[PDB]
Order: C-alpha cells, then structure tokens, then sequence
C-alpha cells in the first residue's frame, strides 16, 4: 500500500499541474 | 473499468517521470533518484522490495504495462477523496497537518521537470489561500479539485 501510494501521489501532483494550467 | 487514451497517456507521463532515460523500464536506481530528490533515503534492499510490488513478471524492473496495471487499479479501488487525503499525508512529512511553502516548492520543482521559478511561484501563491506560508489539508483539497 505504501509503495503504490507513493507512485500515485506523484501522478496526483502532475494532475494538479494539468488542472492549474487549465485554470 | 474504462480507461481512455487520455487517461493512459497521463499515466505514461507519471511513468516517464521515473523512467528518465526513456528505456521503457523503471529501475531501482531511477526510483532511488526520485525518492532521494524528495528527501527520502531507502536502502537498496528497500528499493528492490518496492520494485517487486509493481514488477509482475519478476525481471527486476517496472515496465509500462506493469505500471499501468498498478495505477489503474489504485484509481479504481480508491475514492477520489481518499486518493487526495493519502497524497497529502505523503507530502506532509512531519505529519503536523501542513506542507510548508518551501517544501511544496521543492516537490513541485522536482516533479514538474520543466517548470520555471515564476510558474512555481504562481502555483504556491494560489495554493496558500490564507497566505500563512503553509498549505493545510483544506487548501490541498482546493488545489486538487
Ligand atoms: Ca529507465
Ligand atoms: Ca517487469
Ligand atoms: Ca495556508
């Protein structure tokens, strides 16, 4: 669970970058 | 269960963040490079075990089909709110309920590989709604939604 969460957290930061660029 | 081309492409962008040499695999060395850049310091044994959680065919590296299997399952199995809560706990290293502006700037600068200083400045300024130099959980939720 910890390893998966760490990979997923970096994807979620990249998702923020996409969202911010849209706003 | 549905997975669009766009969703797959976004997961590929996450893969390539670790696969910095573009050879189609994530190694213990590449994983360790990213983790150390973010202030973690796993042993080589810990990095091998981390690769093994994702490496379905046992050849010692993560390829994109393995990465995609893991990332799509995590997205499917986790409510969107818990995904964000978990991520906040990842970046709140102390566990005090806050990510300092300096810490978030460092995370963004290392994970958004082309971002300029001005871009990260705008993001931080927008993120820290109340302007206290920290990003709390409610502010992090606003970022992600
Ligand atoms: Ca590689
Ligand atoms: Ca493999
Ligand atoms: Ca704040």
């Amino acid at each position: 669970e910890v390893t998966v969460g760490k990979f997923y957290a970096t994807f979620l930061i990249q998702e923020y970058f996409r969202k911010f660029k849209k706003r | 269960d549905q997975l669009t081309e766009e969703q797959i492409a976004e997961f590929k962008e996450a893969f390539s963040l670790f696969d910095k040499d573009g050879d189609g695999t994530i190694t213990t060395k590449e994983l360790g490079t990213v983790m150390r850049s973010l202030g973690q310091n796993p042993t080589e044994a810990e990095l091998q075990d981390m690769i093994n959680e994702v490496d379905a065919d046992g050849n010692g590296t993560i390829d994109f089909p393995e990465f995609l299997t893991m990332m799509a399952r995590k997205m499917k199995d986790t409510d969107s709110e818990e995904e964000i809560r978990e991520a906040f706990r990842v970046f709140d290293k102390v566990g005090n309920g806050y990510i300092s502006a300096a810490e978030l700037r460092h995370v963004m600068t290392n994970l958004g590989e082309k971002l300029t200083d001005e871009e990260v400045d705008e993001m931080i300024r927008e993120a820290d709604i109340d302007g206290d130099g920290q990003v709390n959980y409610e502010e992090f939720v606003q970022m992600m939604t």
